[PDB]
RNA sequence: AGGAUAGUGGCCUACCAUGGUUUCAACGGGUAACGGGGAAUAAGGGUUCGAUUCCGGAGAGGGAGCCUGAGAAACGGCUACCACAUCCAAGGAAGGCAGCAGGCGCGCAAAUUACCCAAUCCUAAUUCAGGGAGGUAGUGACAAUAAAUAACGAUACAGGGCCCAUUCGGGUCUUGUAAUUGGAAUGAGUACAAUGUAAAUACCUUAACGAGGAACAAUUGGAGGGCAAGUCUGGUGCCAGCAGCCGCGGUAAUUCCAGCUCCAAUAGCGUAUAUUAAAGUUGUUGCAGUUAAAAAGCUCGUAGUUGAACUUUGGGCCCGGUUGGCC
């Protein structure tokens, strides 16, 4: 079995050259469980539309299903 | 010199006389002017689709006496009427009258057969059922 | 020549004869060794020079 | 095409920079800079297909970004940067001097050179004029502008960029009868010793190349770079000096040696 | 004959469950037919209990009171939601079943179609 | 769209498909190194096609010839490393008259026939396709293995594949298994 | 000469001149014509194709107009019209999938509303953000490469080697038909685990499983000639049909429908269309023109094509290089 190989001088400094995916089969660093790819792009189109906070577009909300 | 010029200037009657000669030929003559796309109602294709209109009866020329049991075949891209021949031993009875067809030729470039007179076209399949799979017995006819 | 002919016959040869089973035989080499056995039927024994040698003869 | 491309796909790049027909669909394109397209070679193709350092493209900004990587003394932070003809690469670690120069065969070498060497670089001049309040300047090829130079120095000449300041510190004179550098075509890397120069007035003009070897070839005056006089090249020549000998002898050294 | 293949293993689910258990906890379900004369309203009371719950609303009947003075059949405000097809309309009576399903709060229900003539008694 | 990769056939099929004195000599062919197919041997010959490619496209050159004399050579010392071509014969007239009985001979099957490892030549064929003997530490499980000159006497049993070493293997194990568990315990 | 433009220019506008192209084929029409690098065919010369992985051009339903900006007459920018078309409480608002999927329609004819930037590389105040570019997987007999569907013994009667052959010859150099059998070697598949990968699937690895024929059973065409392989048996009887071509079918049809046997190719094979070779049946290489298709009734005659001989040929020396001879 040919394969390849890296060994660093220290561990501090494996932790910022390794790519994320590396570190996650090895135990150094924990895989972060983010949303889906089409789930992220269906909320960014939705922020495209709310032009500022939104807090101030909630207020409109509140007083339109009383009237 | 055999007729035809040897002058080292002259490539130009060597290349124009060759197309006063190209237009004897059957290969350049139907390419050119569309003959397969204007006429012979294929549209420069291979295989096309049509609806059965009635059966026929067709005498074979001489010295044969059989009938080739053909069917009347209209387009669908064009709307030409279309003799159409079924090539096995009796699926006459496996085809209807105004039927989704699939058609194909003879191998001789239209230029009908030869003892079946005024077809050039086959049947291969009838709604997607091949025809040749069912003299053999391998599939079935749908209802519809 | 005509265009008005008899359409009742549509396959009726087919239709009249005897439908017989297939005889059960044993199964033939696939492949490599098809040739082994089509290599020992041309020049391993011959069947019969009758001058010229024949792949297929009748019985007689 | 409707403005400046910014995409450049792979088999439209180079033969010199030896990309794979396989790993990818694009080629990396140089930014502006120095060179040329074709003449110049980018800082992700000279570390990973040639050190073979980095693995990865992004790893290679790994390298490039953080520190102790400069070119021609400034640092250089850019994936994609144009390197070209006699740029010197400083590499702050290893203690590593590099010089791109042209392989026998036309390719950008990895070729090492010493730390008193790497102080200096050779620039051919392209054309000399008068700028603002009548001051002189010279072109070099890799854009560098020179105020007030030898008025000796003309065109095709070559100067000694100082990679300090911008003086110029030994300049060599165009004649027939110095060490040339071919730089373009199908005679890159080749050397020889000007016999003499065909006029031409009119555009295009030919020089005549006979090397020690006695092997006649003709370039143009777009592929002339002068590197030193008769003999005494200024600048350390690569592993086989340029010699673009047959092919029926290019096995003959390849089997009695290795093979043998 | 051979045509296809036919076995008798049953292929056993991924996620199996006791069917006593969910007939109980499953709500109460109808298949109820609507016979009846030519000319006695079994198609009216077809669109009356289509029209209460969720089915339709008064921004699509009032529509249908439009198309009612226009073809002359304005008696007919009901039994016209169930069926849509040409020549029901002008002459009345429909010509073909349709099953239309029906959800209320705690029960299901299916309502089905059924023409009175004796014509179409096979459609029936 | 990345680059396209490139694909060229490697049989051809000659113009007359039936013919008594070809189709004769060529189903000797397939008796006496047991091919499966004519495919196999239309393979050797479009190799040996383009071979006197190389070979009447320089004997029309005139000699001392940078392109005669390194093609040339290159085109007889690849002949002579997979040993179709012998040392004798090296003046490059004599591939022409190569024919297609020696490149059947380099090729896997009938050498391990010749060597004497299998007892027939449709023996060495299960023996190829079923992970046994190698060539180096390399197993090659195809027949068509162009066995090299200096790769001849190389040829020997893999340390896997049993009747090569310290494994019964996999159906002599369950008949060994029947045998000693229904005589004894 | 002016205007316009980033700039040259009848680009545009005034005044003036009457030119410009063309049988060496202008102009007009047709193109089922984006151009090229190239592709198929393969003695040579050629013929045919090029929508398409690269380059250049054009376009975003049809045309026209303009803003921002270094770069756009941009349409995943805007405005108007036309052709379509969406929501409406009918007051109005909004839209351009020849982007990635997917739907309808047209069709002889062409896939998933999947995963991810991790490679490839690009954009941004840029290492860490984003990218239906791109990659991965599914579908997939477009093509292409590699080659499973078996191999080896023993015995029973027969024959062909041979030593010795002395009337029963069996022994070992040995080919086969054997509806008695024998242990082996396997992979397709399944499956711990590992590896592969951003995470998986598959491949390459490897425990435990996995051939004795009812298998984990190879088909597709054909058996008159062309063209390789039957004068076998049954049915049909100028009917059904087979037949690219010549031709078969009324009593025993060597080509019909079937069985049996056999042949060709083989995980491939047949058919249809287009094209090339065959075609020296487009002939420049390389045709034919008395009678087979074909020299104008005849002469003059330009464009075109072609065109006699002749103006430094010999002689005498001196230096090497390039191969090959004798060593
Ligand atoms: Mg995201
Ligand atoms: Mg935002
Ligand atoms: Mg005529
Ligand atoms: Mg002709
Ligand atoms: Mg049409
Ligand atoms: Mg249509
Ligand atoms: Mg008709
Ligand atoms: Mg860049
Ligand atoms: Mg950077
Ligand atoms: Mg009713
Ligand atoms: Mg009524
Ligand atoms: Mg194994
Ligand atoms: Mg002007
Ligand atoms: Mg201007
Ligand atoms: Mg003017
Ligand atoms: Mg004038
Ligand atoms: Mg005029
Ligand atoms: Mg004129
Ligand atoms: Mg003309
Ligand atoms: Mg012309
Ligand atoms: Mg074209
Ligand atoms: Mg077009
Ligand atoms: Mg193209
Ligand atoms: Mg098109
Ligand atoms: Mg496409
Ligand atoms: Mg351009
Ligand atoms: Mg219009
Ligand atoms: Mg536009
Ligand atoms: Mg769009
Ligand atoms: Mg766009
Ligand atoms: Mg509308
Ligand atoms: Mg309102
Ligand atoms: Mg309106
Ligand atoms: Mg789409
Ligand atoms: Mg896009
Ligand atoms: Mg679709
Ligand atoms: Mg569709
Ligand atoms: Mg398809
Ligand atoms: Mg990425
Ligand atoms: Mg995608
Ligand atoms: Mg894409
Ligand atoms: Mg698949
Ligand atoms: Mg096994
Ligand atoms: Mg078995
Ligand atoms: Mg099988
Ligand atoms: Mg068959
Ligand atoms: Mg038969
Ligand atoms: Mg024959
Ligand atoms: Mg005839
Ligand atoms: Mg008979
Ligand atoms: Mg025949
Ligand atoms: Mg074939
Ligand atoms: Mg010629
Ligand atoms: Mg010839
Ligand atoms: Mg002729
Ligand atoms: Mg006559
Ligand atoms: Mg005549
Ligand atoms: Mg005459
Ligand atoms: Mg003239
Ligand atoms: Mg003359
Ligand atoms: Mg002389």
């Amino acid at each position: 079995s040919v394969g390849f190989g890296l060994v660093y001088n220290s561990v501090a400094e494996a932790k910022k050259f390794e790519p994320t995916y590396r570190l996650v089969r090895y135990g150094l660093a924990e895989k972060v469980e983010k949303a889906s790819r089409q789930q992220r792009k269906q909320k960014k189109n939705r922020d495209k539309k709310i032009f500022g906070t939104g807090k101030r577009l909630a207020k409109k909300v509140a007083r339109r299903n009383a009237d | 010199g055999k007729g035809k010029p040897r002058g080292l200037n002259s490539a130009r009657k060597l290349r124009v006389h060759r197309r006063n000669n190209r237009w004897a030929e059957n290969n350049y003559k139907k390419r050119l002017l569309g003959t397969a796309f204007k006429s012979s109602p294929f549209g420069g294709s291979s295989h096309a689709k049509g609806i059965v209109l009635e059966k026929l009866g067709i005498e074979s020329k001489q010295p044969n006496s059989a009938i080739r049991k053909c069917v009347r075949v209209q387009l669908i891209k064009n709307g030409k009427k279309v003799t159409a021949f079924v090539p096995n031993d009796g699926c006459l009875n496996f085809v209807d009258e105004n039927d989704e067809v699939l058609l194909a030729g003879f191998g001789r470039k239209g230029k009908a057969k030869g003892d079946i007179p005024g077809v050039r076209f086959k049947v291969v399949k009838v709604s997607g059922v091949s025809l040749l799979a069912l003299w053999k017995e391998k599939k079935e006819k749908p209802r519809s | 020549a005509k265009v008005h002919g008899s359409l009742a016959r549509a396959g009726k040869v087919k239709s009249q004869t005897p439908k017989v089973e297939k005889t059960e035989k044993p199964k033939k080499p696939k492949g490599r060794a098809y040739k082994r056995l089509l290599y020992t039927r041309r020049f391993v024994n011959v069947t019969l020079v009758n001058g010229k040698r024949r792949m297929n003869p009748g019985p007689s | 095409a409707r403005g400046p491309k910014k995409h450049l796909k792979r088999l439209a790049a180079p033969h010199h920079w030896l990309l794979d027909k396989l790993s990818g669909c694009y080629a990396p394109r140089p930014s502006a800079g120095p060179h040329k397209l074709r003449e110049s070679l980018p800082l992700i193709v000279f570390l990973r297909n040639r050190l073979k350092y980095a693995l990865n493209g992004r790893e290679v900004k790994a390298i490039l970004m953080q520190r102790h990587v400069k070119v021609d003394g400034k640092v250089r932070t850019d994936t994609t940067y144009p390197a070209g003809f006699m740029d010197v690469i400083t590499l702050d670690a290893t203690n590593e001097n590099f010089r791109l120069v042209y392989d026998v065969k036309g390719r950008f070498a990895v070729h090492r050179i010493t730390d008193e060497e790497a102080s200096y670089k050779l620039g051919k001049v392209k054309k000399v004029q008068l700028g603002k309040k009548g001051v002189p300047y010279v072109v070099t090829h890799d854009g560098r502008t020179i105020r007030y130079p030898d008025p000796n120095i003309k065109v095709n000449d070559t100067v000694k960029i100082d990679l300090a300041s911008g003086k110029i510190t030994d300049f060599i004179k165009f004649d027939a009868g110095k060490l040339v550098y071919v730089t373009g075509g199908r005679n890159l890397g080749r050397i020889g010793t000007i016999v003499h120069k065909e006029r031409h007035d009119g555009g295009f003009d030919l020089v005549h190349i006979k090397d020690s070897l006695d092997n006649t070839f003709v370039t143009r005056l777009n592929n002339v770079f002068v590197i030193g006089e008769q003999g005494k090249p200024y600048i350390s020549l690569p592993k086989g000096k340029g010699i673009k000998l047959s092919i029926a002898e290019e096995r003959d050294r390849r089997r009695a040696q290795q093979g043998l | 004959v051979q045509r296809y293949y036919k076995t008798t293993v049953p292929t056993k689910p991924k996620k199996p469950h006791d069917i006593s258990a969910f007939v109980k906890s499953a709500l109460p379900h109808l298949s109820f037919v609507v016979l009846g004369h030519v000319d006695a309203g079994k198609s009216t009371l077809m669109g009356r209990l289509l029209y209460d719950l969720n089915i339709v609303n008064q921004s699509q009947l009032r529509k249908l009171q439009r198309e009612s003075e226009t073809m002359g059949k304005s008696s007919f405000k009901f039994a016209w939601i169930m069926d849509q097809t040409n020549e029901e309309r002008e002459r009345g009576v429909t010509v073909s079943i349709c099953t239309s399903h029906f959800s209320t709060h705690r029960a299901n229900f299916t309502i089905v179609d059924a023409p009175g003539h004796r014509d179409f008694v096979p459609n029936a | 769209p990345r680059a396209p990769r490139t694909y060229s056939k490697t049989y051809s099929t000659p113009k007359r498909p039936y013919e008594s004195s070809r189709l004769d000599a060529e189903l000797k062919l397939a008796g006496e190194f047991g091919l499966k197919n004519k495919k196999e041997i239309y393979r050797i010959s479009f190799q040996l096609s383009k071979i006197r490619r190389a070979a009447r496209d320089l004997l029309t050159r005139d000699e001392k010839d940078p392109k005669r004399l390194f093609e040339g050579n290159a085109l007889i010392r690849r002949l002579v490393r997979v040993g179709v071509l012998s040392e004798d014969k090296k003046k490059l007239d004599y591939v022409l008259a190569l024919k297609v009985e020696d490149f059947l001979e380099r090729r896997l099957q009938t050498q391990v026939y010749k060597l004497g490892l299998a007892k027939s030549v449709h023996h060495a064929r299960v023996l190829i396709t079923q992970r046994h003997i190698a060539v180096g530490k390399q197993i090659v499980n195809i027949p068509s293995f162009m066995v090299r000159l200096d790769s001849e006497k190389h040829i020997d049993f893999a340390p896997t594949s049993p009747f090569g070493g310290a494994r019964p293997g996999r159906v002599a194990r369950r008949n060994a298994a029947r045998k000693a568990e229904a005589s004894g315990e």
